[PDB]
């Protein structure tokens, strides 16, 4: 039917592109600037041109991208046509590449149905893998298996296997082919695998993924162990994982009614799973120079920044100071012989049980650029550091995303030290002793670099920390592992009414719903960008 | 006559017995059934539905079993139930049509002829587990009991078998047939007559909706010698995002049967069919417990209204309750007769049963801007002599406890309460399966010989003591969850039969943290003498002497009906804000009562709370620290040593 | 064929001796062990322990192919483990018609019928001299299939048929066959708490034991006479079978008629001959040692399933 829409479409969104232009005026009326977008593009010859939604659902009152959006698919040939000749009409070997951002509405990866289908739709995860780069086809040449007959096109999204026309048809059996590596057109692919977020997820939940996959020149976007904001299209790939489950299994095959005398049905099993395709992602989760300027300024910022670091948690400088000074890494590079420095630092507490040790965990995780809160015994170093995987799905292996092998440049904080096993101690002294960390398996080979600033919590042998005897004898873990520690802390109660109140006071209030209790000097909002500034100053 | 083959239903007869009985329907069950002001009992839902435009629509048994003509129409959607609703679907447009006849309305007409309904029976008739399912009674209108296991992704299945022509720029539409797509290899022969010339798209297709759930039978008779087992199933579209792990289900459904092949290779199949079950409709709540947190549940209430699909997922009132709620709120024997009535087969045990209701009251549950949340939880021991009954109360508690798993003694580790990793035995893929820990999220989690359990099991509870969050890092898996069950556990004392002379802090073989970190706790200590046995005695023997205790409902007890309903509104409803008066007894009762920790503090205040929510009070007072301070005092019993 | 219209099951029973001696054998209890090959298919009995038994599932016996065109059946009969389905139209309309329209199969004409599996276990004093005992598979279908729970004195009747399995093909040399049996009568000497029902005789049984008098020290006097003494003991372990009552208190709750019993005590007296004999005569009877399998051997177990893929 859309033999004839598609073509109106194409012309409608062209006569779009073209209407508007550069406008812009005094930061006025603003006309959309597409033609000096592709203009500024084809400076470069990148053709991977932006699209916004709201410039194009603004004209034809929306009606237009309401029916496109759901029959995205049946119009995109078109659309890209369109673009072509946008391109003939106003420029002078040729691969192009579209994208439309800040969609207007989210979907989690439960808010999917089948309704979706071919249907631009954007999404928003987390990244537990990447992939290998692997050129893939675009465009394939193919040769007459009787003669030298070459034709240069190429059947590309799926059903890759056979064309059929010959020119000199003059052929016993022109049903098969044969093929050409030469002339052919190649770009970038790329898998990553994407995964549910925490502050969106359900009870008795895992969190559910699926994969989604690249194309372009846009790849090279993604990273592990990150949350991003997808937007694509709903593509769907074969499989036979689904088999063995219940119900009704739908099956494809030719017919042979209404001509006859002409396993032989040749039998296909349908069943799909519903990946999805991304064209464009970012990475999700000025006068700043005089707000910092007028902060520097005062002398007991020190101490501002200290008390500011905490305010959910009622004193214990030492913790306070301690954290602020982790996120700060030394200088590795001040050797001759190339043997290198750990140049960042460690930290550890202790404390008996009924303490606010770990409020500063919960901080630090939630406001840390990089880093991870887990569980400390139940975890393996298989966990830990990274068990990869070994040659599935055909392609090669891939370096797993290491939970401690993360934190480059952050922290890695971990509560419960004293029950940890011996594998993982002998593991976290292995990774410590220098920044550098060795894995094998199946034969495989790995080598990865980092410099993580650890800080756990200890938990003395009985709870109870005898005052009157040594570090060593309480504390229960192999001497190595004890050293290589900067600091050392302990958090120890007393009776002391006066304050005891107080406390309880601080407590009491902060059953109060959002209360001013937690008044600081200034918010996370400017501190992270001044440990950004701060991380590298050079002392 | 009207007949389908090898079957006996009429479509138009039925039709007519349908519009009949629905006309003519005033609880019939209420005067045949049994012995219990209305009129026309379904018309109403007919009336109503019109305006909100939904789809959907309920329908008992009990009301065509009470029906003079419908007691054939039973046995008839019994046994041909997919047939008998796709009458049904007919027969329901027919009769809003056929009463639209009596009305004049705006012109909305656009709509109910193109739309479409569908039918769910849901309270039918009961069925023993599977083991009742021998070949003889497959494919029948189903219901069974049990919990959820594992969820599986969605499986799009082929609706609109879409076809491209490779030339003379055509398309090509067919659909499916019983399951089966037929690709027409010709290409439209009048325009080109190329026999087998046609290709396949997926994006242009139409796809369907399904998932597949795991779920545990919980039956109510077993044989000499079961076990637990695990069924598979399946749900279609508009029924997505509805069952989940965590939820005790009654469910209704078909038994169906399906084989499988032996490979991805070809087409060889096996002698024995594999089974399975196939949903009409799903039951989340019951009469006899309580339901989930409501502001637990915003995000999954907001995405079931935007799809559409309201199946039930919180118990509604009626006003006239609501008025004997504030009326049985205006006397002032409540603060005893909730205990008295949540255990009557039981001697007093006041403060304990008054804990444990607090505990079910729960308490506050405030957030912060970004950085902040105090849920509402208090973890409870107890601890005494043996031989009494708490471990009775814990099994009560976890019987009236929607959400919660029981655990006991040494016989569990921290790998099969936090996540663990297994393999599914028909997919043969890496696939989780949910912890214990995570699975009552929200409610209740029962221990018991807390003492004996392992060292490397106790180790995980200090952080689900505090924030509710469990971390994981092993194969495959990086997140951190949340776990907003409650801790309700029993405690044994040190050696056996006690100590009186000696300090009980540490008389429990058990480091002081572990307990003082415990919200309250309580002591059943044994103190033997008259005016405390002579009366639990006959309280114990007058149970025994009716066959079943009916006759103790005398001593002013409540039904679990009205209890129940009146602490789902109240926990539902009313968030008392902390007050200014309650400052200058709480903080000056906290530090009298150090001479041990300042998490009795954090203990006190969620109690206090619990206790203004009881009352129905939207403000905290004064006198709720002074109950939860004696209370406390009573509880460990200060006045002895 | 005719298999379609049949309404009714079989399931034989071999004789009981004692009347094959009245006027005059050809099955007595056997073992895993003494098939002697030759037993194939013959009538048998054969005794021993059930281990594991799947749990029940269905089987085709004879398929319901209807034709979409022709608009007749056809029977596609299947005896083997596996077959291939009849895709293409051979109905007899159609082999007079140039056009041969698809058929397709029914959910409810088709036949059906049980299929589960047991497997038997040797009794210890049939073992031979240091002989470490063997397995054995049995197939059931249809009726019978409830009456089989794993831990009890049997009897199985039937007959012992093969299989096509060959080994694994490598050490093979052809002709090899995996066996089973058929399963179609049980009787065990152990009688379950739940087949109770009066007659005109057990009646009278009673009625004669209560009317000699002191029936309960009677009762505790024939708890295993092998050991001496300690009526007041074996009083004790009557009323550990007895149990107690059942009570509901029906606001969620009930309680156990059930007791909870044991023996303190020096060793030298006897103390071993008591359990022993409670578990020689009371049914669903169990015995165990102290240490060794303790850690999960009284625990829940995890396992896949021979006949079927699933976690049993
Ligand atoms: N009253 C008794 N009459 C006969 N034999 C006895 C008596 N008491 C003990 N015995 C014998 O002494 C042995 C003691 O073993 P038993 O008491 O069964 O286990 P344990 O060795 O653990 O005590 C038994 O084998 C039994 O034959
Ligand atoms: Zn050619
Ligand atoms: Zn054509
Ligand atoms: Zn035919």
């Amino acid at each position: 039917v859309d033999d004839v829409t598609g073509e109106k479409v194409r012309e409608a969104f062209e006569q779009f592109l073209e209407d508007f232009s550069v406008q812009s005026t005094d930061t006025g009326e603003v006309e959309k600037v597409y033609r000096a977008q592709i203009e500024f593009m084809k400076i470069y010859d990148l053709n991977t041109i932006y699209i916004d939604y709201q410039h194009l659902s603004m004209r034809e009152n929306g009606a237009l991208a309401m029916a496109i959006s759901e029959q995205y698919y049946r119009f995109l040939p078109f659309l890209q046509k369109g673009l072509r000749r946008v391109v003939r009409k106003y420029a002078p070997e040729r691969v192009f590449q579209i994208s439309f951002f800040n969609l207007p509405t989210v979907h989690r990866i439960r808010d999917i149905r089948s309704e979706k289908i071919g249907s631009l739709l954007s999404i928003s995860g987390t990244v537990t893998r990447t992939s290998e780069v692997r050129p893939e086809l675009y465009k394939a040449s193919f040769t007459c298996d009787m003669c030298r007959a070459i034709v240069d096109n190429v059947e590309q999204s799926f059903k890759y296997t056979e064309p059929t026309f010959c020119p000199n048809p003059s052929c016993e059996n022109r049903a098969f082919w044969t093929l050409n590596v030469t002339r052919s057109r190649f770009l970038d692919w790329q898998k990553v695998r994407i995964q549910e977020n925490a502050n969106e997820i359900p009870t008795g939940s895992m969190p559910r993924t699926l994969d989604v996959i690249l194309r372009g020149d846009s790849v090279e976007r993604a990273k592990p162990g990150d949350r991003c904001k997808f937007t694509g299209v709903e593509i769907v790939v074969p499989d036979v994982t689904q088999l063995g489950l219940p119900g009704v299994k739908p099956s494809s095959t030719l017919d042979t009614r209404g001509i006859s005398k002409t396993r032989s049905l040749g039998v296909r099993d349908l069943t799909y799973k519903i990946s999805f395709l991304a064209c464009h992602v970012i990475s999700i989760g000025s006068d700043e120079i005089n707000e910092l300027k007028e902060m520097v300024k005062d002398e007991h910022i020190y101490d501002k920044l200290v008390r500011s670091i905490a305010p959910a948690v009622f004193g214990h400088e030492a913790v306070k100071k301690g954290i602020l000074l982790q996120m700060l890494g030394g200088v590795h590079k001040s050797t001759v012989e190339g043997i290198k420095l750990r140049g960042d630092i460690n930290i550890c507490v202790v404390g008996d049980p009924s303490t606010s040790k770990s409020q500063f965990l919960k901080y630090v995780v939630g406001f840390a650029p990089r880093s991870v809160y887990t569980s400390g015994k139940a975890s393996s170093a298989a966990g830990l550091t990274a068990a990869v995987v070994r040659d599935e799905e055909g392609g090669d292996y891939t370096i797993e995303a290491g939970a401690l092998m993360l934190a480059d440049n952050g922290i890695c904080c971990i509560d419960e030290f004293d029950k940890m096993d011996i594998s993982d101690q002998v593991a976290i002294h292995e990774a410590m002793e220098q920044q550098t960390i060795s894995i094998a398996k199946a034969g495989i080979h790995a080598t990865l670099n980092a410099r993580t600033s650890i800080l756990a919590a200890a938990n003395p042998v009985g709870g109870r920390y005898n005052r009157k005897l040594s570090l060593r004898g309480n504390l229960n873990m192999t001497a190595p592992i004890m050293s290589r520690f900067d600091l050392f802390f302990v958090i120890l109660d007393d009776c002391n009414e006066k304050i005891d109140t107080e406390l309880a006071s601080h407590i009491v209030d902060l059953h109060m719903k959002r209360d001013e209790a937690i008044e600081p000097p200034f918010s996370a909002e400017q501190l992270r960008r001044y440990i950004k500034y701060a991380r590298t100053f050079k002392p | 006559l009207r007949i389908i083959w090898g079957t006996n239903v009429s479509i138009q007869e039925c039709t007519t017995n349908f519009r009949n009985f629905l006309m003519s329907f005033k609880y019939k069950f209420r005067k045949i059934l049994d012995e219990r002001d209305e009129e026309l009992y379904y018309i109403k839902q007919l009336n109503e539905m019109r305006e909100l435009g939904t789809s959907n629509l309920n329908l008992d048994a009990r009301n065509l079993l009470a029906y003079k003509q419908t007691e054939d129409l039973y046995h008839q959607l019994l046994n041909y139930p997919q047939e008998v609703i796709s009458i049904m679907d007919q027969t329901i447009k027919d009769c809003m049509v056929s009463l639209i006849v009596d009305n004049n309305l705006d012109y909305d007409l656009d709509e109910i002829e193109t739309k479409f309904y569908k039918v769910r029976p849901y309270n039918v008739g009961s069925c023993k587990g599977m083991r009742e399912l021998n070949p003889n009674d497959i494919d029948k209108l189903i219901n069974l009991k049990g919990l959820v296991l594992r969820s599986t992704p969605v499986i799009p299945d082929m609706k609109v078998a879409f076809f491209k022509c490779n030339v003379c720029d055509h398309t090509m539409a067919v659909e499916i047939d019983r399951g089966v797509i037929q690709e027409p290899a010709r290409c439209e022969r009048i325009d080109c007559n190329e026999p087998n010339s046609m290709s396949l798209i997926h994006n242009r297709c139409s796809f369907a909706d399904k998932q597949v759930i795991k779920l545990q039978e919980t039956p109510d008779f077993v044989p000499d010698g079961q076990t637990p087992h695990s069924i598979s199933l399946c749900v279609y579209d508009e029924l997505v995002d509805s069952c989940r792990a965590g939820d005790r289900i009654e469910v209704t459904g078909t038994f169906r049967s399906i084989p499988i092949r032996a490979n991805s290779r070809q087409r060889v199949l096996k002698s024995l069919y594999k089974t399975y079950v196939d949903v009409v409709h799903v039951k989340k709540v019951s009469d006899k417990r309580l339901d989930v947190d409501t502001s637990t549940i915003e995000q999954e209430l907001m995405q079931n209204k935007v799809d559409h699909n309201e199946v039930e997922e919180v118990r509604q009132i009626t006003d006239q309750d609501l008025a004997k709620i504030r009326e049985v709120a205006a006397r002032e024997d409540l603060y005893s007769l909730l205990a008295r009535s949540i255990a009557p087969s039981i001697y007093e045990l006041e403060d304990v049963k008054k804990g444990i209701l607090l505990q079910l009251f729960g308490g506050t549950n405030k957030t912060f801007t970004k950085g902040g949340r105090y849920r509402g939880d208090i973890n409870i021991l107890l601890c005494g002599d043996p031989s009494t009954s708490k471990s009775q109360i814990l099994q009560y508690v976890h019987k009236i406890t929607p959400r919660g798993v029981y655990t006991s003694g040494k016989g569990s580790s921290a790998v099969g309460l936090t996540a663990y990793i297994t393999r599914d035995v028909d997919t043969k893929q890496l696939v989780l399966e949910s912890g214990a820990l995570v699975l009552s999220d929200g409610g209740v989690c029962c221990i018991d010989e807390f003492d004996k359990m392992s060292d490397s099991t106790r180790s995980v509870l200090h952080e689900v003591m505090e924030q509710q969050t469990i971390s994981i890092a092993k194969a495959g898996i990086i997140t951190t969850l949340n776990a907003r069950s409650s801790i309700l556990a029993s405690a044994n004392p040190i050696g056996s039969r006690y100590n009186p002379n000696l300090p009980v802090t540490e008389n429990i073989d058990l480091p002081p943290p572990l307990l003082s970190r415990f919200d309250l706790v309580y002591l059943v200590l044994d103190k033997v003498d008259e005016k405390n046995d002579r009366e639990l005695a006959k309280h114990l023997t007058n149970l025994y002497l009716e066959d079943k205790p009916e006759h103790i409902s005398q001593d002013d007890v409540l039904p679990v009906e009205f209890l129940t309903m009146y602490i789902s509104y109240a926990k539902e409803h009313i968030h008392p804000i902390i007050t200014e008066a309650a400052k200058t007894e709480l903080v000056r009762a906290y530090v009298g009562m150090r001479k041990a920790t300042t998490r009795q503090l954090e203990s006190m205040i969620r109690l206090a709370e619990a206790h203004a929510k009881m009352k129905l009070k939207n403000v905290v007072e004064l006198e709720d620290v002074q109950e939860a301070v004696r209370l406390i005092r009573s509880a460990i019993k200060d006045y002895a040593t | 064929p005719p298999n379609l219209t049949r309404r009714y099951f079989l399931y034989f029973k071999p004789l009981s001796q004692n009347c094959a001696r009245r006027y005059r054998i050809s099955s007595k209890p056997l073992s895993v062990r003494q098939i002697k090959g030759d037993f194939l298919g013959q009538l048998i009995t054969v005794r021993g322990i059930i281990t594991r038994v799947s749990d029940v599932k269905p089987a085709v016996e004879v398929i319901a192919y209807t034709c979409d065109q022709c608009g007749y059946e056809v029977f596609q009969e299947v005896n083997s483990r596996t077959f291939t389905p009849l895709s293409e139209c051979t109905s007899e309309e159609c082999s007079q018609n140039q056009t041969k329209g698809q058929l397709f199969m029914s959910t409810r004409a088709s036949k059906f019928s049980a299929f589960q599996e047991c497997k038997i276990q040797e009794l210890s004093q049939q073992v031979p001299v240091g002989h470490i005992p063997r397995s054995l598979n049995i197939h059931v279908n249809g009726t019978l299939v409830r009456s089989l729970s794993p831990g009890d004195i049997v009897d199985v009747t039937g007959i012992f048929l093969p299989a096509p399995y060959t080994g694994f093909k490598a050490l093979k040399a052809g002709l090899l066959t995996e066996t089973y049996l058929e399963a179609q009568f049980v009787r065990q000497h152990k009688k379950k708490f739940a087949s109770f029902s009066l007659t005109s005789d057990v009646e009278e049984r009673v009625m004669e034991l209560i009317t000699s008098g002191d029936v309960y020290n009677r009762l505790a006097k024939s708890i295993a006479p092998e050991i001496y003494g300690n009526l007041d003991v074996k009083k004790a372990l009557l009323l550990l079978l007895v149990g107690g009552v059942d009570k509901r208190v029906g606001d969620g709750m009930k309680i156990r008629g059930d007791i909870n019993v044991c023996l303190m005590g020096d060793p030298g007296v006897a103390k071993s001959q008591l359990l022993k004999a409670i578990c020689k005569i009371s049914p669903r009877g169990v015995y165990t040692t102290g240490k060794g399998s303790s850690g999960v051997g009284l625990t829940a177990a995890v396992m896949k399933d021979p006949v079927t893929d699933e976690m049993i």
